[PDB]
RNA sequence: ACGGAAGGGCACCACCAGGAGUGGAGCCUGCGGCUUAAUUUGACUCAACACGGGGAAACUCACCAGGUCCAGACACAAUAAGGAUUGACAGAUUGAGAGCUCUUUCUUGAUUUUGUGGGUGGUGGUGCAUGGCCGUUCUUAGUUGGUGGAGUGAUUUGUCUGCUUAAUUGCGAUAACGAACGAGACCUUAACCUACUAAAUAGUGGUGCUAGCAUUUGCUGGUUAUCCACUUCUUAGAGGGACUAUCGGUUUCAAGCCGAUGGAAGUUUGAGGCAAUAACAGGUCUGUGAUGCCCUUAGACGUUCUGGGCCGCACGCGCGCUACACUGACGGAGCCAGCGAGUCUAACCUUGGCCGAGAGGUCUUGGUAAUCUUGUGAAACUCCGUCGUGCUGGGGAUAGAGCAUUGUAAUUAUUGCUCUUCAACGAGGAAUUCCUAGUAAGCGCAAGUCAUCAGCUUGCGUUGAUUACGUCCCUGCCCUUUGUACACACC
């Protein structure tokens, strides 16, 4: 039908989702990476992020 | 035409997605990590694994299909992406190879202690200074509790 | 989850199965042996005289130009 | 799932030509890259293929990497009515 | 002819190796140049709760990515320019050359 | 383990001497309770309550009243191209150009539909079945093998009387010797380099052209293709530098401690990151395409559309913002930072010009960013003035009316602006929190979330005090000795 996915998702938490976990809450939208923070804490040392202080 | 910041974080994300894809697909070939080198004329992806013959396949069939999959997903042009495979230096000194070895052993049905002690023996015989293997979960019991196998000396700080 | 009552009218009512009549697509035929035509067809060059329009009542409804033809004889 | 024969044949011939296929896990996308077919039809055709042993799958960050086997390539060969040793995605 | 070459990596010693081999190539070919301009490194900070859930003591975590950027300006014929871009590349180092 | 037992030593999540306060008032926000169709839910001492990065219009969303769709793969059987099945103009119906369903017939043609089996999906349950992560016990200094020794043994010694240390840090003593982990070392960061490398994407000086005042040299400025030179400031890269150096005291005269001089720096230089063994039946299946079992699985707890709700209010708590005024409010001038973010197949940070009281609008411009926004000309602050101890020009809640922006949509006002309204509050009771130097406190600024919305957090810098430099009185931590009818261990 023409009402299956009609509601707009041009913005809001429904427009974004994790590129790993398909989650809407907990996003890091910084630097255009768009990862939930849990998955970010997993994949950070791979991405090139590291703790120094 | 992208900021250098976003360029580099996208490089990191590309590496991470490749790593998870390869550790999901090539678990049974001994996938022990990967490297990426950008270049004019192409970018190349150097897998480091153990069963290079199985990663290659017959006439490089698997390399071909994996190259094409990467090209299709990350929207590279055909030929701008290259894959090489390499017999990894120091199999024993790979945290992930031994981990997947434990996984396959326990899944085929080997025992916890036999598997872990075989692994730590192989590591320490492979020229390592220390090792430590932990197995948490449900062990012969509904209640969960950890086992910790060790040899040599490790540091934590 | 406590329990479901469906206070709505219990009207599980899903539609027809494209109701299966006998053979159809009758144009008409003569005795010895000419053919004749029912189901006045479209006016569109996109419909190459292969589709029938409909005639529900007060309107003729199309099938290839699936809705764009409406003026009633 | 139900879908038009021409769409399924687009899927199957693209798959025979390329050897593999990718489909972002975005239902209601309505337009797959490299195939004008609906993304849902891509996914579900490949699903019906998987369950009968032909093609295999990985999800991998919501992307559904699909890749076919020898049973798959011979089945697609006799399906698309193509000659023996026509071409797989296995050229050097 | 006035090219600029920028090097926008994270690995400082790989970057400095590239800068060094480039400049010694420049001086063995006897090319005047503005030396390696080391721009200020920029630190992509990301601050997050360590925990997935909400409870616990509110402990925070600042991950950092250090981006080190350098550039060199050269005056040279395009033949030596193209072979220069043909040489002097490293893993984990992003380079770009620009004319004028 | 515990002790209202001892001995020694530690801590501003403890006290002392004090500072700012909170609790008192209005408001914000979270929790409970109450109410409700639903007001989704987890968490309840420290170790829940501005936490879930949770600042919810719709989505988020899981809840409520309702309505669609099937994304039920695959195998078998059934029906079945004289048709399996799909879709549909208009009307009724419906919130609804949802055929959802019905009327009426048109359309399509093997993909389907029905049944069986079997899966799939689930922010459904179980965090007491689990993983992983996190927090805490525990920010303290503690932990454990090997070989010997003691003991029938559980176990012990080593791992210590003393002295010292932030420190099982060390001097040393010694039935233990030799080791490992932890601490330390280390890594990052901030402070020094007129020593090196350089740099119109950072500067400085000079010389060209040029504005103004003085003119007598000069002073302040402008200047992109005027070039020349330099790197003190600024950036980084490679290095150096401090190791308690030197001196005097004091200690078996050892580890070390105090003072003074020098020095950028002499509280392990300052702040952090990583951070042991053993555990909690701590939290989380609502982050996971991490997950076992149970439940449900086509009028589904799947998925999605509309509209509500999570904000709901007789009350009780917590984190906070505003202030209760002259060390002040207001109007003018003055006028100074730092950390950082930013547009691609997009539409971001926006300068400048114009309009408008204002918010804001519009025409252009720069920037993928040491280059442009941005000297982010921030705020408190300083100088001039108005007011003048009056719940007063303090305070600015609660209301009314209008104008703009975001967004499909703001109605239980999203926010912003204008005018008017002008409530408590007159320094906060029992109680209680944080803090020892560029620290508290005041002050605002960037980012995070983000279409819009900061009163929150994460960091940044501007101004910058007082009072200890000590003790174990309270609350607790460590070590030892001691006692114990405790062992899920003084609840
Ligand atoms: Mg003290
Ligand atoms: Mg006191
Ligand atoms: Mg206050
Ligand atoms: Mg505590
Ligand atoms: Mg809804
Ligand atoms: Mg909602
Ligand atoms: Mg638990
Ligand atoms: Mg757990
Ligand atoms: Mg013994
Ligand atoms: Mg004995
Ligand atoms: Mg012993
Ligand atoms: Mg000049
Ligand atoms: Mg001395
Ligand atoms: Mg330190
Ligand atoms: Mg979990
Ligand atoms: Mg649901
Ligand atoms: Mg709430
Ligand atoms: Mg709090
Ligand atoms: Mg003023
Ligand atoms: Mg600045
Ligand atoms: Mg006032
Ligand atoms: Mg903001
Ligand atoms: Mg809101
Ligand atoms: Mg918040
Ligand atoms: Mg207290
Ligand atoms: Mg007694
Ligand atoms: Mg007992
Ligand atoms: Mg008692
Ligand atoms: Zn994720
Ligand atoms: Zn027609």
């Amino acid at each position: 039908e023409n009402v299956w996915f009609s509601h707009p998702r041009r913005y809001g938490k429904g427009s974004r989702q994790c590129r790993v976990c398909s989650s809407h809450t907990g996003l890091i939208r910084k630097y255009g990476l768009n990862i939930c923070r849990q998955c970010f804490r997993e994949k950070a040392n791979d991405i090139g992020f590291n703790k120094f202080r | 035409l992208i900021s250098k910041k976003r360029k580099l974080v996208a490089d990191g994300v590309f590496y991470a997605e490749l790593n998870e894809f390869f550790t999901r697909e090539l678990a049974e070939e001994g996938y022990s990590g990967v490297e990426v080198r950008v270049t004019p004329t192409k970018t190349e992806v150097i897998i480091r694994a153990t069963r290079t013959q199985d990663v290659l396949g017959e006439n490089g069939r698997r390399i071909n299909e994996l190259t094409l999959l990467v090209q299709k997903r990350f929207k590279y042009a055909p030929g701008t992406i290259v894959l090489y495979a390499e017999r990894v230096q120091d199999r024993g000194l790979s945290a992930v190879a031994q981990a997947e070895s434990m996984k396959f052993k326990l899944l085929n049905g080997l025992a916890i202690r036999r598997a872990a002690y075989g692994v730590v023996r192989y590591v320490m015989e492979s020229g390592a200074k220390g090792c430590e293997v932990v197995v948490s979960g449900k062990l012969r019991a509904a209640r969960a509790k950890a086992m910790k196998f060790a040899d040599g000396f490790l540091i934590h700080s | 989850r406590k329990k479901k009552v469906y206070t709505t009218p219990k009207k599980i009512k899903h539609k027809h199965k494209k109701v299966k009549l006998a053979v159809l697509s009758y144009y008409k035929v003569d005795a010895e042996g000419k053919v004749t035509k029912l189901r006045r067809e479209c006016s569109n060059p996109t419909c190459g005289a292969g589709v029938f329009l409909a005639n529900h009542k007060d309107r003729l409804y199309c099938g290839k130009c699936h809705s764009v033809y409406k003026v009633n004889a | 799932m139900l879908m038009p024969k021409e769409d399924r044949n687009k899927i199957h011939q693209y798959l025979f030509q390329e050897g593999v296929v990718v489909a972002k896990k975005d239902f209601n996308q309505a337009k797959h890259e490299e195939i004008d077919t609906k993304n849902l039809y891509v996914i579900k055709a490949l699903q019906s293929l998987t369950s009968k042993g032909y093609v295999k799958t990985q999800f991998s960050w919501q992307y559904y990497y699909y890749t076919l086997t020898e049973e798959g390539v011979e089945y697609l060969r006799e399906y698309l009515n193509l000659p023996e040793h026509i071409v797989p995605g296995t050229y050097i | 002819i006035k090219i600029r070459i920028t090097l926008t990596s994270t690995k400082v010693k790989q970057l400095e190796n590239v800068s060094s081999n480039i400049v010694k190539n420049a001086e063995q070919h006897n090319l005047v140049k503005k030396g390696p301009v080391r721009l200020p490194t920029k630190v992509l900070k990301i601050s997050t709760r360590k925990t997935p859930n909400g409870e616990g003591s509110k402990t925070w975590e600042t991950y950092e990515m250090r981006i080190h950027k350098r550039y060199i300006d050269l005056e040279a014929p395009v033949q030596i320019v193209k072979r220069i871009t043909q040489i002097t590349i490293e893993p984990g180092v992003d380079v770009e050359v620009v004319v004028a």
